[PDB]
């Protein structure tokens, strides 16, 4: 199972967090990615953070806007976005990764929404 | 009165043992259950191999499982780190000497109690995981290999289970993966190409390389291109004379015309190398002939002739 | 003109058994392990 | 960095005729994924590896490709199979995606 | 014509110490013992 | 390379007493070898095949 | 070859205990050798005759 949890209401100037919570699995045996999906636009890469490590790969210019994070205790893993704007209005995923052919589990997707 | 021009390159032998690389795998175990009751600790170490699964885990995503087990006579002894249980430990880069081999190892137990004296003695067991890269070398007959640190194999490296290479060692031990995948430390996260490569248990440690042909290693080696050599035919013998390296080859056959043999590997090298110089020259000069003819000096030299005729503008 | 066919360092190269790989790595294996046996701060 | 160009835009094709989409990289890739995206619903795995074929995908779907041209071809469209298809590389470490694919019926 | 005065082979057979026998047999009794140590089935 | 001559080892080693007194096991066996020798020009020293 | 300076060994090693508590001697002894060493051009590293 991969669940995310959404409707969640964005105050601009303040951080927002995310949480993916990962079961069934072994958590410390592959990778949380992270994809940002502007509607009416293709998908978008963010980073991916390596459980049992802390290999958090970020985009070439998502620097100043991402954070990763994950509790190996409570098997979950978090986005810390920075100063979210108006503009960012899109619905995000996580999904796993693996050099193995056996899956690669799609998360539902949270529902942003920044407003006045 | 009888000279002709042309190209010629020369050949020699080649005494450069071929090369590659290769990578091990190995655990490591040790007990220190001497610990003299009765002050000085006595301990002694060992060293197994590691099993199909647990490499395939190694070489992608650098995790191996802190847990051996052996049988003898039925008896089964199963050691933890720090008394443990199955568990996954990641692997790091440990520093070396400059310009050497390059190793990834795993942490050691985080601490080691003492325990009971007299005869049952404090016993503490560790384990840990360890890779290594380095270079093999062999020779021109390849009976054998030897790696950097000092280890020698009976096997070609051309072997590959249906072959007629040399393979002294034992059968039930070497077994040839396809399509497999193996990534650096530095770019975890980016499937590589799939390759071919072969597995070897040596029962202390195991080896692995990328299987390849035998026609990786050639026996010859270029020396020299000469551009304006002149051939002079003396009735039983010819003369490739060349001022700019003044020497002078002297062939024992005046026909020639000998074909390569098993040296099939320079065809490409002077394809390339004949048509590019007669490119730089065809302004005033014609091929007279359409195959490149091989000759064999007194010496072990061989020679590449292709004749040039002038241009009547 | 001077040529030579086999220089110093292709008859160097010619050896299948690297004494310097060998030793300096197996001094340098019994130096770390001296350290751990013995008190290493 | 690899940029990935769809030349394919629009379908609006009608059952009973092939349909042929083509994914173009910059630079050279190792391998390619395809991914189809329903309206309102996480997208699933295709293709991988430009040969092989998911869990569940049925045998239609299929495709091929080296160097930096690769395209997937199906046999027998039906309904259901108006969606839309995204190439995603792996072996440059931006997992950069494609533009996408809008297929209609019509 | 050509003359040589002394070959490779000669050079190579003017040493004492045999690398290859050396290490080949050292190798070969480590490899035994180990068997024997561990489950030699 | 050497050819080795040698007799079969213990038959079995049964497990003993343990603590203090261990298992204790008691084998030997005989070996013959056959290899070669070099010696150079003043005759000081000469060395065999396996580096004695 | 190496020159070799030592101090004598214990004068005696008397037995002990047994079982567990096996006898247990203590030797203390102080070398001096003296040799040569050789580097190449880049001065890199260096070895001595006995291979260190
Ligand atoms: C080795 O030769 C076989 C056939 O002779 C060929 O199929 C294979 O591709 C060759 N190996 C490589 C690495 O090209």
């Amino acid at each position: 199972q991969l669940q995310q949890p959404g409707a969640e209401l964005v105050r601009p100037g303040a951080s927002v967090k995310l949480s993916c919570k990962a079961s069934g699995f072994t958590f410390t045996s592959y990778w949380i990615n992270w994809v940002k999906q502007r509607p009416g636009q293709g998908l978008e890469w963010i980073g991916n953070i390596f459980p049992s490590d802390s290999y958090t790969n970020y985009n070439q210019k998502f620097k100043d806007k991402a954070t990763l994070t994950v509790d190996k205790s409570s098997s979950t893993a978090y986005m810390l976005l920075s100063s979210p704007t108006s503009e960012d209005s899109a619905v995000y995923y996580c999904t796993r990764g693996g050099y193995r052919y056996d899956s690669d589990y799609w998360g539902q997707g949270t529902t942003l929404t920044v407003s006045s | 009165e009888n000279h002709t021009e042309g190209l010629l390159m020369v050949f020699k032998d080649n005494i450069i043992p071929y090369s590659f690389k290769v990578r091990s795998y190995t655990k490591i175990v040790t007990n220190i259950l001497i610990y003299n009751g009765h002050s000085v600790t006595n301990r002694h170490e060992e060293k197994f191999s590691v099993e199909s699964y647990e490499t395939d885990q190694m070489d992608t995503i650098y995790q191996c499982y802190n847990a051996v087990k052996m049988t003898k006579d039925g008896l089964t002894r199963v050691y933890v780190d720090r008394d443990g249980v199955n568990i996954t430990v990641n692997l790091k880069p440990t520093g070396g000497l400059a310009n050497g081999v390059r190793r990834y190892a795993s942490q050691t137990e985080l601490y080691d109690a003492p325990g009971r004296v007299e005869a049952t003695y404090r016993t503490r067991t560790t384990v840990n995981c360890l890779i290594t890269d380095m270079m093999a070398k062999s020779n021109s007959p390849f009976d054998f290999f030897v790696t950097t640190t000092g280890q020698t194999v009976e096997m070609s490296p051309f072997y590959d289970g249906k072959n007629t290479e040399t393979f002294h060692e034992r059968a039930d031990s070497f077994h040839v993966r396809t399509n497999y995948k193996i990534v650096d430390y530095d770019n975890r996260g980016t499937n590589p190409q799939g390759e071919r490569r072969a597995f070897l248990d040596k029962g202390t440690y195991t080896l692995s390389w990328k299987l390849e042909n035998r026609t990786a290693y050639c026996p010859l080696q270029h020396w020299q291109t000469f551009d304006s050599t002149i051939a002079t035919e003396t009735g039983k013998s010819i003369h490739f004379v060349t001022d700019e390296g003044t020497s002078s080859f002297v062939t024992n056959t005046t026909v020639g015309i000998e074909l390569p043999d098993a040296f099939k590997c320079i065809e490409e090298q002077v394809n390339k190398t004949m048509h590019e110089k007669y490119e730089a020259v065809q302004d005033r000069y014609t091929k007279g002939q359409e195959a490149i003819t091989y000759f064999i000096t007194s010496g072990g030299l061989l020679l590449a002739w292709l004749p040039l005729t002038p241009r009547s503008l | 003109a001077s040529l030579e066919l086999y220089s110093r360092d292709e008859q160097r190269a010619s050896n299948v058994f690297d004494l310097e790989g060998i030793f300096r790595e197996y001094n340098f294996q019994a130096q770390n392990i001296a350290g751990l046996r013995k008190d290493l701060d | 960095q690899i940029v990935l160009t769809q030349s394919p835009a629009i379908m609006s094709a009608s059952p009973g005729e092939k349909v042929t989409m083509t994914c173009s990289a910059s630079s050279s890739v190792t391998y390619m994924y395809w991914y189809q995206q329903k309206p309102g619903s996480s997208p699933r795995l295709l293709i991988y590896d430009t040969s092989n074929l998911a869990s569940g995908v049925p045998v239609r779907f299929s495709g091929s490709g080296s160097g930096t041209s690769y395209s997937l071809t199906i046999s027998r469209m039906e309904a259901e199979d108006a969606a839309t298809y995204y190439c995603q590389q792996w072996s440059s470490y931006p997992y950069t995606f494609g533009g996408g694919t809008k297929l209609e019926i019509k």
